[PDB]
RNA sequence: GGAUGACCCCAGGCGGUAGGGGAGCGUUCCCGAUGCCGAUGAAGGCCGACCCGCGAGGGCGGCUGGAGGUAAGGGAAGUGC
RNA sequence: GUGGAGCCUGGGAGUGAGGGCGCGAGCGAUAACGUCCGCGUCCGAGCGCGGGAACAACCGAGACCGCCAGCUAAGGCCCCC
RNA sequence: CGUGAGGGAAAGGUGAAAAGAACCCCGGGAGGGGAGUGAAAUAGAGCCUGAAACCGUGGGCUUACAAGCAGUCACGGCCCCGAGGGGUUGUGGCGUGCCUAUUGAAGCAUGAGCCGGCGACUCACGGUCGUGGGCGAGCUUAAGCCGUUGAGGCGGAGGC
């Protein structure tokens, strides 16, 4: 804190309480006791746990019928209306949130602005995103790497 | 002496009880028989300048 | 004609037409229950020894409820012992119907 | 119907003026005028101004009649105090509060 | 993140202050004196609801005694007679009879002399 | 059912001839009458006992050597201010005080007890002024 | 008892300082949230003799206020005088 | 003898100023509301309740909450009561 | 403030918009009362909200023979909202503040004028036990690298 270390008034005989300097946490203006300092919240969760987790999350959607694999994306060439068309045609009316996973940059841009769509490259697939969304949609090529990842 | 000092704060009831005698009494006034303006008895009237039937002073 | 009945470890003077809160009876609202009589007075006097063989007072249960909350608080000085409990005593409301003397 | 006047931030101490205000609560406007005139206190000058201002309001704004006016309510509330240093022996400085009043007078008409 | 007192403490103090409505000077006005006053009161209440049970019983007894002695006996004799008669009417009631139903109290007195 | 509370009652006046009765044991009975504890509707927080008139107080009796030895006592608040007056003398100068002082000590302290003592009317000599009240002669 | 902490029944324990343990309440902030409540009135304040809760509290109502608030379930602390 | 008994392993303590009383001693003066040990008790922590005029440790008795019901304990029953 | 080195404050908010109140009235003025503006003016510039201590006006109940840790229990009176409640308190019963420290405090032992706000068991890294999970003769990666731009992965050196 910014203040000086001078003892503000003598220890005895002033009729007041004893104090040291005015930086002490007992003074308004003073320092804070055990407040926050810069902190690293991270930790290394076991790799097998992440692996097992990745798998189980997909598994959970699979078990709900909410996982859909797709061969390729028709006419989607980077336009939201294009993805939107395709999406409708594939049973995604936007009434359910979708984690769209594909390595196709053109398909990701096209879908990324939709409020109900979260998009990812297959290397990015992770459990918070799967669990956050109601429906999982993958390229086969996406699905291939995920299989390779949970192996 | 050794600096006496109140031992307890005086309660509002006590303070106000002490002021039970603090009310002003309103001025005692009588009419001036020449101009009928109220004034203190035994004073030359400041309204008209009369006292004891006569004109005592310019007002 | 009045009766002294005993319900709930307590005794009450009851006359037909009286509403009375007593300790909670295990009996559905609208049921009618029979109270013991320790004494009958009014026109004739009969004195139980302790209860009178034939008498009963017939009461209809209007309902069961909970008393207005009492705060039961405990405090002991200089020991930081403090406890605060809310209490509502269950009761049953009865209407006294007849005195079957 | 009532007419009121408030003098706010009058530089005099509430306890002092109230003593004067108390002399006129409930009185006819006329009696109140006489009383203030011959009341020997600083506060009389201030109460007198609020009274007369309230009277004017009664007559000019609120369609009330001077001959019927009486002090219906009157009170002194305390305003923000002026804090001032009063130097004492041995280097101590005391703090004198020069206090402040908000004086309210409220007139009604005494009917028939 | 920081969690400043904010609203919470004002809210505890009012709770206490409201319970202290009615008390004298600072006791209804200052949270501290309120609370102090309140500890006392929780204990008295507790203690006094215990003792109300006594307060009333002593009263019933004084009454029963007065009524007995109109019939030429005392409370101790009357109670023993009832015990021996097997009459279990409690004092709350003996006392009500003594005032509201004197013919009934008399018969009880009778039963009591007889029972001995 | 709540315990009964009497509505205001008209108070009974009673007359007691003190002649030859023993001071202390007459006193307790007077006290009872004053509290109202002969009444089956006794209530501790109101004055509902009898007014008591006592005559021939000067002819009260006392066992042992008390006339000589019982000392009544008064403290004036001044230095040296303890007066000791013996029974004999008190009887000889203000006899009604002897009964009065005894009964007073057998009443409760407090506002009510003080009030009850006012309901006691004690006279030396056989007569009293309370005829207007037609006091009921009481043997105790 | 029924199967499992659903709740009923019987019995017993339940003063407490240092202190061990358990279960909760509330404050700031995060996910929930591109959501939901909100000018037909956010938070905050002032009332309440009403409802729920053993309690810490939580509701509901009236007045004030005038633009924010934020669930179920979890997470993290500058968390209660 | 099934008890908030016991034993074993481990986690967390606090305490390491005691005090009155009875009994057994020492010290002291067959003194102290003295001091120091032993056995026990209570207060400590039961300054909660009844009695003892009042009163931590004497007598009675171990307060989960409620009742305008009953029986008792020590102590009491002439009035205060 | 201090000769000086040096110490070192407090102090934010009208309203969407100034539309920031022309003009009249009382007043020396300040201030107010009308008029006007505004959705709102106890948003009027001493301006959002506007708590509490503290001061006042008005009302209800109460109080001048009374003995008090200020309450509590009971009853009765009066006042209020409408077999009930609420406010008030006459009488009667009972009743030794809070915290601290102590063998022991109402204690004539400490601390506190009252109120509001600030105000004290945390964090890193190691350890030890317990606990929820993952894998299990095995478990685990560090720095870094790649990727992301609130996406994760690779990395076996090393450790147990
Ligand atoms: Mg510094
Ligand atoms: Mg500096
Ligand atoms: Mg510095
Ligand atoms: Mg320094
Ligand atoms: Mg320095
Ligand atoms: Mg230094
Ligand atoms: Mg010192
Ligand atoms: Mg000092
Ligand atoms: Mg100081
Ligand atoms: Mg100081
Ligand atoms: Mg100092
Ligand atoms: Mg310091
Ligand atoms: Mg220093
Ligand atoms: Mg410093
Ligand atoms: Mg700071
Ligand atoms: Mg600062
Ligand atoms: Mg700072
Ligand atoms: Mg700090
Ligand atoms: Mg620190
Ligand atoms: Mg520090
Ligand atoms: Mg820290
Ligand atoms: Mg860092
Ligand atoms: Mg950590
Ligand atoms: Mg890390
Ligand atoms: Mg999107
Ligand atoms: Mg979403
Ligand atoms: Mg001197
Ligand atoms: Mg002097
Ligand atoms: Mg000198
Ligand atoms: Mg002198
Ligand atoms: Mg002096
Ligand atoms: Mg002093
Ligand atoms: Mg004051
Ligand atoms: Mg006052
Ligand atoms: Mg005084
Ligand atoms: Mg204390
Ligand atoms: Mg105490
Ligand atoms: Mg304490
Ligand atoms: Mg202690
Ligand atoms: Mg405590
Ligand atoms: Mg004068
Ligand atoms: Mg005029
Ligand atoms: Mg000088
Ligand atoms: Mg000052
Ligand atoms: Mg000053
Ligand atoms: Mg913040
Ligand atoms: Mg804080
Ligand atoms: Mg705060
Ligand atoms: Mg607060
Ligand atoms: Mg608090
Ligand atoms: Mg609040
Ligand atoms: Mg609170
Ligand atoms: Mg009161
Ligand atoms: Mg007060
Ligand atoms: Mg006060
Ligand atoms: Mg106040
Ligand atoms: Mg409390
Ligand atoms: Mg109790
Ligand atoms: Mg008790
Ligand atoms: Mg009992
Ligand atoms: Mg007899
Ligand atoms: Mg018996
Ligand atoms: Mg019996
Ligand atoms: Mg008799
Ligand atoms: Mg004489
Ligand atoms: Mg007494
Ligand atoms: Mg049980
Ligand atoms: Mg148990
Ligand atoms: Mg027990
Ligand atoms: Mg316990
Ligand atoms: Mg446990
Ligand atoms: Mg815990
Ligand atoms: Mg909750
Ligand atoms: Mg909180
Ligand atoms: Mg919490
Ligand atoms: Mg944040
Ligand atoms: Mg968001
Ligand atoms: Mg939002
Ligand atoms: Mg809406
Ligand atoms: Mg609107
Ligand atoms: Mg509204
Ligand atoms: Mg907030
Ligand atoms: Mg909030
Ligand atoms: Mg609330
Ligand atoms: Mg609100
Ligand atoms: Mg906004
Ligand atoms: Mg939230
Ligand atoms: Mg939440
Ligand atoms: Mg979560
Ligand atoms: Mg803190
Ligand atoms: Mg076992
Ligand atoms: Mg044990
Ligand atoms: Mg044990
Ligand atoms: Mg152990
Ligand atoms: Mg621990
Ligand atoms: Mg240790
Ligand atoms: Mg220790
Ligand atoms: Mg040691
Ligand atoms: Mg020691
Ligand atoms: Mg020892
Ligand atoms: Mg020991
Ligand atoms: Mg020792
Ligand atoms: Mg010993
Ligand atoms: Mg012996
Ligand atoms: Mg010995
Ligand atoms: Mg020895
Ligand atoms: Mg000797
Ligand atoms: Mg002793
Ligand atoms: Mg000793
Ligand atoms: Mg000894
Ligand atoms: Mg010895
Ligand atoms: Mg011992
Ligand atoms: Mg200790
Ligand atoms: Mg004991
Ligand atoms: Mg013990
Ligand atoms: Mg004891
Ligand atoms: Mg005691
Ligand atoms: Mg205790
Ligand atoms: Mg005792
Ligand atoms: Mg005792
Ligand atoms: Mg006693
Ligand atoms: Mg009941
Ligand atoms: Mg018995
Ligand atoms: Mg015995
Ligand atoms: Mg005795
Ligand atoms: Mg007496
Ligand atoms: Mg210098
Ligand atoms: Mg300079
Ligand atoms: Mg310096
Ligand atoms: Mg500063
Ligand atoms: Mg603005
Ligand atoms: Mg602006
Ligand atoms: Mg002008
Ligand atoms: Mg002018
Ligand atoms: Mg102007
Ligand atoms: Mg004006
Ligand atoms: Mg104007
Ligand atoms: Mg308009
Ligand atoms: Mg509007
Ligand atoms: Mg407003
Ligand atoms: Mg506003
Ligand atoms: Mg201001
Ligand atoms: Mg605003
Ligand atoms: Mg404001
Ligand atoms: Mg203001
Ligand atoms: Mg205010
Ligand atoms: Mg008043
Ligand atoms: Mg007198
Ligand atoms: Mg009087
Ligand atoms: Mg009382
Ligand atoms: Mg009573
Ligand atoms: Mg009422
Ligand atoms: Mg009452
Ligand atoms: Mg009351
Ligand atoms: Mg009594
Ligand atoms: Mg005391
Ligand atoms: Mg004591
Ligand atoms: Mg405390
Ligand atoms: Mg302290
Ligand atoms: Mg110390
Ligand atoms: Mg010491
Ligand atoms: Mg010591
Ligand atoms: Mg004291
Ligand atoms: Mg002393
Ligand atoms: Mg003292
Ligand atoms: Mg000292
Ligand atoms: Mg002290
Ligand atoms: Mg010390
Ligand atoms: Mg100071
Ligand atoms: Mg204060
Ligand atoms: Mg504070
Ligand atoms: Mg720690
Ligand atoms: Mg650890
Ligand atoms: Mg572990
Ligand atoms: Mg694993
Ligand atoms: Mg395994
Ligand atoms: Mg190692
Ligand atoms: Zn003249």
């Amino acid at each position: 804190v910014a203040y000086s270390g001078r003892k503000i008034w003598p220890q005895k005989h002033t009729g007041r309480a004893r104090h040291g300097d005015i930086g002490a946490p007992i003074f308004v203006g003073g320092g804070v006791v055990f407040g926050p300092k810069p902190r690293d919240y991270s930790y290394t969760l076991p790799k097998k746990v992440r692996k097992k987790g990745l798998a189980m999350a997909v598994a959970d959607r699979a078990r709900e019928g909410k996982l859909l694999l797709v061969e390729a994306f028709a006419g989607v060439n980077g336009k939201t209306k294009e993805f939107l068309a395709w999406a409708k045609e594939a049973g995604l009316d936007g009434s359910e949130s979708v984690l769209l996973v594909t390595g196709n940059e053109l398909v990701r841009r096209a879908a990324r602005n939709l409020p109900w769509v979260v998009t990812l490259a297959p290397e990015g697939l992770n459990v918070y995103d799967i669990v956050r969304t109601e429906r999982l949609v993958m390229d086969l090529d996406a699905w291939e790497v995920f299989q390779n990842r949970i192996g | 002496a050794k600096h006496p000092v109140p031992k307890k704060k005086t309660s509002k009831a006590r303070r106000d009880a002490r002021r039970s005698h603090h009310a002003l009494t309103p001025p005692t006034l009588v009419p001036c028989p020449e101009c009928k303006a109220m004034k203190p008895p035994h004073t030359v009237c400041p309204e008209c300048g009369y006292y004891a039937g006569r004109k005592v002073l310019e007002v | 004609m009045f009766a002294i009945v005993k319900t709930g470890g307590k005794q009450y003077r009851v006359e037909p037409g009286l509403k009375l809160r007593v300790e909670k009876l295990d009996a559905e609202p609208g049921a009618t229950v029979e109270l013991p009589v320790l004494l009958l007075g009014g026109e004739k006097t009969v004195v139980g020894t302790p209860v009178v063989e034939g008498a009963s007072v017939v009461a209809e249960v209007l309902g069961h409820g909970r008393g207005k909350k009492i705060l039961v608080s405990k405090f002991k000085a200089k020991v930081q012992y403090r406890r605060k409990k809310g209490h509502r005593q269950p009761y049953t409301e009865l209407l006294i119907k007849e005195i079957r003397g | 119907m009532e007419a009121k006047a408030i003098a706010r931030y009058v530089r005099i101490s509430p306890r002092k003026v109230r003593l004067v205000v108390d002399l006129i609560r409930g009185k006819s406007l006329e009696e109140a005028r006489n009383i203030l005139r011959y009341t020997n206190k600083r506060g009389a000058y201030f109460v007198a101004k609020v009274l007369e201002s309230a009277a004017a309001n009664a007559v000019n704004n609120h369609d009330m009649l001077e001959d019927r006016l009486y002090v219906k309510a009157a009170y002194v509330d305390e305003g923000p105090a002026l804090k001032r240093v009063l130097p004492r022996a041995r280097g101590r400085a005391d703090i004198i509060k020069k206090r402040t009043s908000h004086i309210t007078v409220i007139l009604g008409e005494k009917h028939g | 993140p920081r969690a400043k007192t904010g609203v919470v403490r004002r809210r505890k103090h009012k709770k206490i202050l409201k319970l202290a409505k009615g008390y004298w000077g600072l006791r209804s006005k200052s949270f501290r004196k309120a609370r102090e006053t309140l500890f006392a009161a929780g204990n008295y209440a507790y203690a006094h609801r215990k003792r109300r049970k006594r307060d009333f019983r002593r009263l019933w007894i004084v009454r029963i005694n007065a009524a007995c002695r109109q019939h030429g006996l005392n409370y101790s004799t009357f109670i023993h007679g009832l015990k021996k008669a097997g009459i279990e009417v409690d004092r709350k009631n003996l006392a009500d009879l003594a005032v509201r139903e004197p013919q009934v109290f008399a018969e009880l007195v009778e039963r009591a002399k007889a029972a001995q | 059912m709540k315990t009964y509370v009497p509505k205001q009652v008209e108070p009974r006046w009673v007359l007691i001839d003190a002649e030859g009765k023993t001071l202390g044991r007459l006193a307790t009975k007077i006290a009872t009458l004053l509290r109202g504890k002969h009444r089956p509707d006794w209530t501790p927080n109101v004055a509902m006992g009898d007014f008591v008139v006592v005559v021939n107080a000067d002819k009260i009796r006392v066992t042992g050597k008390k006339l000589e030895q019982k000392i009544y006592t008064r403290y004036s608040g001044y230095p040296g201010g303890l007066k000791k007056i013996p029974l004999e003398k008190m009887l000889a100068t203000h006899p009604e005080r002897v009964l009065e002082h005894a009964v007073k000590g057998m009443l409760p302290k407090g506002p009510l007890g003080r009030r009850l003592f006012k309901r006691l009317k004690v006279y030396a000599g056989p007569d009293h002024p309370h005829q207007a009240q037609r006091p009921e002669k009481l043997e105790v």
